[PDB]
């Protein structure tokens, strides 16, 4: 699972 | 956006990117002078732009105006992406007009099924990338909250909701967080996360603006 950014994942 | 189409320039008027040199992310206008954006979006040298299609050509009706204020939810968790809200005050006011407009506010939280307008830059690809010159588009409805809790469980806060397809294909993606879920002409959502793009059941996360309307208020009042 990632935020949908230019991405930060779990 | 995946499996989305090409809005045509300016239909989505409180569109806006956020860039530092890139496209980074999306945010809606809210009124002149404020943007909503997502929490994990922060960062310093943010400069908004306005009335964009093509991010990567000046082609008439863009502003270009410098964030004078970058306001994180004071909760905002960046383990669970609970309070994945963010406000952005620009530096002037921006000219409003047809190509160049805010977004109302909810006056209360949308249903299960309601068929929202998801937008933004990001990437239109499922697997690999691929980043559009224009603005893409994506209709897509609201799931039930049984549904998003199945999807990701023990994952969804009461400030997340899930929009989107279980069957795979159509999907916000890299490069649309911050940007907008409008339902019925209000801004309801913002691009948060999910498990990759466009998967089988696994539907796009947003952040439930509807939550934080007092907060915005009250923020940007004081502000
Ligand atoms: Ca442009």
């Amino acid at each position: 699972r990632c935020t949908k950014s230019x991405p930060i994942c779990f | 956006i995946v499996g989305g189409y090409t809005c045509g320039a300016n239909t989505v008027p409180y569109q806006v990117s956020l860039n530092s040199g890139y496209h980074f992310c999306g945010g809606s206008l809210i009124n002149s002078q404020w943007v909503v954006s997502a929490a994990h979006c922060y960062k310093s040298g943010i400069q908004v732009r306005l009335g964009e299609d093509n991010i990567n050509v000046v082609e008439g009706n863009e502003q270009f105006i410098s964030a004078s204020k970058s306001i994180v939810h004071p909760s905002y968790n960046s383990n669970t992406l609970n309070n994945d809200i963010m406000l952005i005050k620009l530096k002037s006011a921006a000219s409003l007009n047809s190509r160049v407009a805010s977004i109302s506010l909810p006056t209360s939280c949308a249903s299960a099924g309601t068929q929202c307008l998801i937008s933004g830059w990001g990437n239109t690809k499922s697997s690999g990338t691929s980043y559009p010159d224009v603005l893409k588009c994506l209709k897509a409805p609201i799931l039930s909250d049984s549904s998003c809790k199945s999807a990701y469980p023990g994952q969804i806060t009461s400030n997340m909701f899930c929009a989107g397809y279980l069957e795979g294909g159509k999907d916000s993606c890299q490069g649309d967080s911050g940007g907008p879920v409008v339902c019925s002409g209000k801004l309801q959502g913002i691009v948060s996360w999910g498990s990759g793009c466009a998967q089988k059941n696994k539907p796009g996360v947003y952040t439930k603006v509807c939550n934080y309307v007092s907060w915005i208020k009250q923020t940007i009042a004081s502000n």
